[PDB]
């Protein structure tokens, strides 16, 4: 359930 | 996994409430705007006063950096925006056309455009080179609290006291999406660094992280106080993954992005902490506060 | 006082 805000 | 920001510097000089603080993308400078009609530049690592930039007729509510850290844009109660050349202090252009206070502003990444929002309820896109307004978007039915371009400039998010948050196609000016349980005023909004998510603040003491494509709220963060002012929120991503916001209990709040636990509360301001900003490479936070305090503070952490 | 430094009405 963890969100990555830097990568595409 | 937890931060430990400690106070390193306090910068003073503004003679009225500080409305925004913003790090240069190149990491060297901190800009501050104020109701005193002034912009001030400070060294981002030592907090050393660099210079004052003047020209607005009335107070400034927001200020922002070009992508190459050479220019700045500001929006004032004098109904205009101004583009500044950092090195010279010159007012290169004065962007006229809003019919009421300009509240918020930003460059696109390419920095050939500026987006603005105003008490007049519109969002405008301006040509940086010619200073001409390319587009007026009838974006809201109440004052526009924030505006921001996504990573590649294709999209603009706006927010307003009408309770809506909206996404716009930069090229066409079309409203691609509108975020919506109650309709509490939306005091701030900003894309995530990767352009996939939208951090939004509402005047019911709440921040929410939205997946804007699916139109669904993924995280909500509380504990702070926010019912009155349009307070800046940030992603902090240089060390641990935090959310950073000011608060009306005079404190800087830091949440864990995943768990939503308050992981730190930075103490020392003596009025509402209206603005905060995160340094682009180092684990450095800037904060600043309203009329009764008027100081800017710099905090640093090993995470 | 600039707009942002004024509370919600």
């Amino acid at each position: 359930d963890e969100i990555d805000v830097v990568s595409p | 996994v937890k931060p430990n920001y400690t106070l390193k510097f306090t910068l003073a000089g503004h003679t009225k409430a500080v409305s925004a603080v913003k790090f240069s993308p190149n990491g060297e400078w901190l800009a501050s705007s104020s109701a005193d009609k002034l912009i001030k530049i400070w060294g981002a690592y030592d907090g050393k006063f660099e210079k004052t930039i003047s020209g607005h007729k009335l107070g400034i509510s927001d200020v922002a950096w070009s992508s190459d850290s050479r220019l700045l844009v500001s929006g004032s109660d004098d109904k205009t925006l101004k583009v500044w050349e950092l090195s010279t202090g010159k007012s290169l252009k004065t962007l006229k056309g809003h019919s009421n206070y300009v509240f918020c502003c930003n460059f696109n990444p390419q920095s050939n455009l500026i987006v603005s929002g105003s008490f007049d309820e519109s969002v405008r896109i301006w040509d940086v080179r010619t200073g001409k307004c390319l587009k007026t978007l009838p974006a809201h039915s109440d004052p526009v609290s924030a505006v921001h371009f996504n990573r590649d400039g294709s999209l603009i998010v706006s927010s307003s006291y009408d309770g809506l948050c909206r996404i716009w196609d930069t090229a066409s000016g079309q409203c691609l999406k509108t975020l919506i349980d109650d309709n509490p005023p939306v005091s701030f909004v900003k894309f995530s660094p990767n352009g996939k998510y939208i951090l939004a603040a509402t005047l019911d003491n709440t921040l929410k992280l939205w997946d804007y494509s699916k139109g669904k709220c993924l995280k909500t963060y509380t504990g702070h106080k926010n019912e009155k002012y349009c307070i800046f929120a940030n992603f902090s991503v240089t060390g641990g993954k935090w959310i950073v916001s000011g608060s009306e209990d005079n404190m800087v709040y830091i949440w864990n992005l995943q768990s939503k636990e308050v992981v730190q509360k930075l103490q020392g301001h003596t009025d509402t902490v209206l603005c905060t900003a995160c340094h682009p490479t180092e684990n450095i936070i800037a904060s600043a506060a309203l009329e009764n305090d008027k100081t800017i503070k710099l905090w640093k952490s090993d995470t | 006082l600039c707009s942002r430094a004024r509370p919600l009405v």
